[PDB]
């Protein structure tokens, strides 16, 4: 059945399912009556089609009951369903369309195997540019490498490919996108799952990255407050102050936080939102979408306090102050 | 088709409107010596949400500051009005309102206001703001769900009694 | 005989506007891609000030982040409209504007959006948004000398594209309610 | 027919016995319509008068004058006002614009608007909801009428002045009906404040 999560709950029903889509609605707004009977034929079917009972968990959250749940997971819509693989929620919705078949065919698509075997070396000639590409070397497919593997596959399959081998000495290699960087290979424990998807996370989607406006939709429904550098695309050095200093600071923030550069020229009107002119840039701000909040002067980035407080500040609501 | 035109009287309505619970037969001409915003609210397969009556009618002591009534009018009988208030907003119904539910069972006030799309026998929310002689001052149409605004509805409204009782004076504001 | 209805095409109109004190030719197509707020502005005798076309022009950047440009119509010809762009607000002129004034030679626009009075020929205020697909969303209709509202414009454009992008979700701030965020 | 600035507003505003000021703006097209009627009427009564100072009209420039934009509280453009040598009177112009009516209500200001009575029948048939200053006095080009007589001039709406002869220059304030009694003013006449915030009590 579809189980109600509430605040005691919610946490070891989520963390022990392998996956869970959870359904954040309010049932003042028909969308969310309408989705109802869909979702629990949905489940049904795929409950069928399954459970070793952890397999697939299909549940929901009333967000008037539970406002707490509903901002925990930032639901600015209803209904949204979600998806959680182990208790981690994925970045992507479910967008597509509410019927029993279509939540069906999903559930399916994100229990399959993202990983794509291979005979010894064989394409790994010429994939590169393009994407990247990811190699597990497996003398068999089942072993706790392999496991360990496939979850960081299902949930990092959209920003790389994820690859299987046999003959080489168990390891895990990593390809960026083009023939310049070479390997770049795993050393870690291929029994532990955090590191492993610490280390592929890192190769897969960058800590920062350009914000333009026409990808600036995708960016916005991700659901969470910008921290900007605004620079002139001439300007690489105040670029790389931010990587690394975002990446100091900040890094245990880099799934609540989407931290990313604009050229300082395209988004001047981003940047007449605040006291700034294109050529102020550098510039630091947090765009939650309701106000931006400037840093200051940019040279304070170098104290190892100011960016990790600054952002504590948006998280402990401090100051507004001014315009 | 429409009747509807601004500086020309409002066309002329009549039915029967739930008014805190109970019928009440209403008619364009009982608010006559006040302004009021009559806006079009359907509740048919379009409907997605409570909001903009229960926007509306907390907010409508402000509109009763500034002499204006509100009624909001829909092409559903009185009795499904009083079926829809009584059923909590929770399970998708409007719960209890504070402005008065007009009933246009005949189609042909939405069709004199031009609001009425034959087709689909749809309202499109249009909202219209008639001055205490019965003039028809504003006509705002989209079919937004939700909708209009009560902030800026109160703004048209003293705009209008402003320009009624100045009309031959810039004030300083514009620039 | 007006041709404007919510959810249908918007009528199509040409004709010559001044920009920048020039003249060029403008076509409701050529806005296609992007919203449209297309009001009228009557140079006429009920004319009381330039406030409002300022009004907009000052912050037609904020309608452009959003993707929307504005244009103003009157029934005058483009030779009177660029006197009355070269005769300075002192005197009782817009002076400079950054919005295209389009001319209605013909009547035509006027008449198709059904804000002509053929009596007076005078025009009503009417303000229509046009999404990017060339639906006509908004009719907005009084005979305020001033009195539209860029504020209340851009709350009805970004609402239209946000029901464009998400139509079968409500978004949180429907409620019993405060604000309606 | 010319303008103030932020600086001889007061050499002209306070010398002038009615003073009838247009605050006007630019931008504004009522006020750029009535420019034309507004010295249309003036060149028919400066010449009527022509009085040296007595009726001028003049104007003032919201925009950059401003500052006496919010000095008198002005909000609509136009606004036609009237001050009796130097000093706001609480009322405006809100009749219609014209020469006929401009040129009627400067004239009209310029009633009496005293009133010189006969055998005292009025004393007590002056009721039926007013307000009379009955003003007592021996020589009328004295020192005290003239005094008398520009106060008469500011609150000439809020209540009737009246005027007499032969008792010993005294001001007798009548009151609204036949209940209150009076209230008579023992003061210094010929002086200015002291006779002007008497009467100005009690007409308000």
């Amino acid at each position: 059945e579809i189980t109600s999560l509430d605040t005691e709950n919610i946490d070891e029903i989520l963390n022990n399912a392998d996956v869970a889509l959870v359904n954040f609605y309010a049932d003042w707004c028909r969308f969310s009556q309408m989705l109802h009977p869909i979702f629990e034929e949905a489940s049904d079917v795929i409950k069928e089609e399954f459970p070793n009972e952890n397999q697939v968990v299909f549940a929901r959250v009333d967000c008037d009951q539970h406002s707490d749940i509903a901002q925990r997971y930032r639901i600015s819509k209803y209904p949204t369903l979600k998806l959680f693989r182990n208790g981690m929620m994925m970045k992507r919705e479910y967008r597509g369309q509410r019927s029993v078949k279509a939540l069906a065919d999903y559930i399916r698509q994100q229990k399959s195997d993202p990983i794509q075997e291979i005979r010894d070396l064989a394409e790994i000639t010429t994939l590169d540019r393009s994407k990247r590409n990811i190699i597990g070397y497996f003398e068999q497919k089942d072993s706790d490498n392999y496991r360990v593997f496939e979850r960081v596959a299902n949930i990092l399959h959209d920003d790389c490919a994820f690859l299987s081998a046999f003959g080489d000495v168990d390891n895990i290699i990593y390809k960026p996108p083009g023939h310049s960087a070479p390997d770049m290979v795993y050393l870690g424990a291929m029994t532990n799952f955090d590191v492993t998807y610490n280390w592929i996370q890192d190769k897969c989607v960058p800590l920062v990255r350009e914000i333009t406006f026409e990808n600036g939709e995708e960016l916005t429904e991700e659901g969470l407050p910008f921290l900007i550098l605004f620079h002139m695309k001439e300007d690489t050095e105040s670029l790389e102050i931010f990587q690394n200093e975002v990446a100091r600071q900040l890094i245990s923030e880099k799934g609540t936080i989407n931290f990313l550069h604009a050229d300082c020229d395209k988004f001047r009107h981003p940047l007449l939102h605040i006291q700034k002119t294109p050529a102020d840039c550098p510039v630091i701000a947090i765009d939650s979408f309701r106000h931006m909040y400037v840093f200051g002067d940019f040279k304070d980035v170098l104290i190892p306090g100011k960016l990790k407080q600054f952002v504590f500040d948006l998280h402990s609501g401090k100051l507004h102050r001014e315009f | 088709l429409s009747k509807a035109k601004i500086s020309k009287p409002a066309p002329y309505w009549e039915g029967t409107a739930v008014i805190d619970g109970e019928f009440k037969e209403l008619k364009l001409t009982d608010y006559r010596g006040k302004y009021l915003v009559f806006f079009f609210y359907p509740l048919d397969f379009t409907f997605v949400s409570p909001t903009e009556i229960i926007a509306f009618g907390d907010r409508l002591e402000e509109f009763r500051s500034i002499n204006t009534e509100v009624v909001a009018c829909s092409v559903d009988s009185q009795f499904e009005h009083l079926a829809w208030i009584n059923t909590p907003r929770r399970q998708g119904g409007l719960g209890p309102i504070r402005i008065p539910l007009l009933s246009d069972l005949t189609h042909q006030i939405s069709k004199d206001y031009g609001v009425y799309l034959e087709d689909s026998g749809h309202t499109l929310r249009g909202l219209f703001i008639i001055d205490d002689k019965g003039i028809l001052r504003q006509i705002t149409l989209n079919d937004l769900p939700v909708g209009r605004s009560v902030d800026e509805t109160l703004r048209l409204v003293q705009a209008f009694q402003y320009t009624d009782k100045h009309g031959e004076v810039c004030p300083a504001g514009w620039k």
